[PDB]
């Protein structure tokens, strides 16, 4: 869980 | 008295994150009024349409994004996710593997998000 997920809004 | 294109892309970020994502399209759409000339915003409100089940509008956010920003990771990433599920498997593997090397290449790091995808696009494809 320490790098956030591609799948999400900047 | 008036939002901003920042005030409404992280009203639209919020209502993203709560699942709320014509709400949150709707948003980035009022931002994108503001100041046209953000890729992110159009890269935002492609992954709301993404979610939506509105593919040919999320295909057309990413083309906007790409002529904004030709080094966006996650405008491929959401052109290749679209394509996925448009079963448009060969363009979908090009833009996951684009987003690959424009990711290294910016030092960006979404863990095994990309490898992972590109498995997928590769799997579901060899299923069709």
């Amino acid at each position: 869980s320490s790098t956030g997920s591609i799948d999400m809004v900047d | 008295k008036s939002p901003s294109a920042q005030e409404l892309k992280e009203q639209g970020n919020r209502l993203f994150v709560g699942r709320k994502y014509p709400e949150a399209a709707a948003c980035y759409g009022r931002a994108i009024t503001r100041n046209p000339l953000v890729a992110v915003y159009y890269t935002n409100r492609a992954l709301c349409y993404l979610k939506m089940q509105q593919h040919e509008q999320a295909l057309a956010d990413c083309r906007r994004a790409l002529e904004l920003d030709g080094q966006s990771v996650k405008a491929h990433f959401f052109l290749g996710q679209c394509q996925l599920e448009m079963e448009s498997y060969d363009e979908a593997i090009a833009n996951l593997q684009r987003a690959y090397s424009l990711a290294k290449e910016q030092r960006l790091n979404f863990g095994d998000d990309i490898p992972s995808a590109l498995r997928i696009a590769k799997k579901k494809r060899w299923n069709s």
